[PDB]
């Protein structure tokens, strides 16, 4: 299976 | 000199890098022992189980239904028709365990599923893949 | 030739690389602003807010209270007097941020409490900071 | 004074 | 005729011998002779011997292995370091019982990671697991 | 609510090591076979002997008796009787500090003799036992 | 309440 | 080598 | 002939001999060099060689001169004993200079009187006549 | 006015007195200490001939002792012996010298004090021995 | 302040 | 007896 490395920011960030 | 002073001599801070990994590895052991899910998710008629705090972490959808005072104690919710079964397990396995898998034949699938959720950085990167496609 | 094919042609595994950070981050949010938090640990003074499933994944001693068929329901715990809400406030930060903060002068209490919740790789670390001193 | 551990920080639950 | 008192080359062992040692270390530390250390946790004193204190604490072997502070008497412990813990550890060298209560367990197992001595610790472990 | 305590009803625990005081016996020997922490010489017959005053007195009356006397207290050159034979002295040192006995044809009536001038008697029975 | 405990109870001091 | 096990105790007991 | 050199027995008088050693014996306690006893007073601890406390002190003196007391490392002083009076005189031992501040004098005079330094305490009479 | 407020020491500066003979009565009390054999911790052995000593009075006097006793392995030596060739008499005569700020040099050993002073490192000593 | 005592400072031990 | 002052330094100064 082709594995890629993605390494941004996955989901959305809850905010204080 | 007849004495000495055994003391701990150092303010630190000790930061393990892989905890974070730990964690969700420990989530996601929990989720597949049943232990302590508080949601079942059905999508046209499939059951998913699943912990609330992991779909609000991952999921602006889930983040706005149980941030909903009201709603935070459902146990059961049924996805829009529209949703197909086999994207939501793929998004599912992503929440706990940082991989998305993809076959040719489903990228669609995933996406869409993604845009549901409102996964936006997830669909950033279906965009890019399907790119590295057609 | 008058017809193509746009086909997506790729059996692919994307790896997010910082996703669980982000998840941990993500659980600290909503565990400070009182979110999906469903037992309260009461030490001594002091009472403290968490997941219940943060607590299992983190802490041997919640592991076996909460799989315990009985204790599984409990929404406040009180903790044996003799732990300190010090201890145990650093390593409840530790849980949720991966950071474990040692001040001169409780190196011995965070040590003692992660003892007790039986947190053995952290006591382990402790013991290696402790021998550099 | 900070310090990167690089192990294993919690218990592994058993599948 | 030849009277010889044998060849077989023996070994006597006397099974209780050790224990028989160990508790006349402990009648003579009681009897304050010579011991010839004093620990101090938190402004609090404690007499004993430093073969003892060796034997048993990785702490205390690697201050009195160190060849230039070699006459010390004094030993300071970290101030943290619980009085009672370090007094029940103390009687545990000098007897083999550990007594734990409630309201010292935690105290007697963090001290023994203080001292180094991790087999009581690790049975400490398995002591409040059950 | 629930309360965790370690031992709910005020309890009174003990833990029994059952080999500790073989550990510790270990480790003055290992010590002693060292010279780490020895503070006297035993002196039998031009031969010299190194040793915890501390574990002489538990095992030997006769070094007992010289101890607790504060004036010979802080001697560390001891000379034993001429009469005594290095040999069976050695036999009884190592037994001081490993429990082990060792007997020879030739040195039998050695270690018993030196076990009585030590006035180390249940050793001395032990020995007029084994004939 | 007694328990006995059987393993080697201190560091052993190498030879 | 023959090895006999004594049980009795083996040394004087420094009294209290 | 016979060179024999000088003949009268001389004698060379070295003036600051006496207070030459006081100094090197100071700087050995503050290098902790060869020091050997621990003062214990409420808590704080200080360290000395004994010869010099026993050249200054009767009650210190009284102790060390025990046939029994041989090996002592640690005293602990009276309870009520003042931590600031006593490092006063410790000072004094090493350096033939007594500071007083307000706040402290009759600490410093009254443990005098309890370490048995009588002349000490007469000067501190005088002094607080003034 | 009708109070009054007693101290001690009202200008709550700095008083220092200081006892001018001090020194020289702690080193007669040494020297007493000395001659009763209390608290003595080295013998200096010159020649089969024994002297006692405090190690200390020996490390502030010479630089030879402070050289020996500032050595962690020589330090809790408890018997030096001294080279064959330094003269006991010459020693004695430095040890009281130690002892009691008085050096005495009489007709047939003042080379020997001479040269054992040198041996000591004592070299204010031996300068003020070159003087005589 | 300094002032100068000048009298014997402790106890003579005695020969 | 003749007796003589010397009042320079009479040993070594052990240093700080």
């Amino acid at each position: 299976i082709t594995t890629i490395k993605e390494m941004g920011r996955s989901i959305h960030e809850i905010p204080r | 000199g007849p004495s000495s002073d055994l003391y701990l001599r150092p303010d630190s801070q000790i930061q393990f890098t892989r905890h974070a990994s730990d964690v969700l590895l420990n989530l996601n052991r929990l989720r597949s022992r049943d232990i302590l899910t508080d949601v079942v998710i059905v999508v046209s008629r499939e059951q998913f189980r699943a912990h609330k705090t992991v779909l609000m972490a991952c999921s602006g959808l889930f983040y706005s239904i149980f941030t909903d005072q009201l709603k935070r104690n459902l146990s059961v919710i049924n996805l829009d028709p529209e949703i197909n079964p086999e994207g939501f397990n793929i998004l599912l396995d992503f929440m706990y365990t940082s991989r998305l898998n993809l076959r040719e034949g489903n990228i669609m699938a995933v996406m869409a599923t993604a845009m549901y959720l409102q996964m936006e950085h997830v669909v950033d990167t279906c965009r890019k893949f399907i790119k590295a496609s057609e």
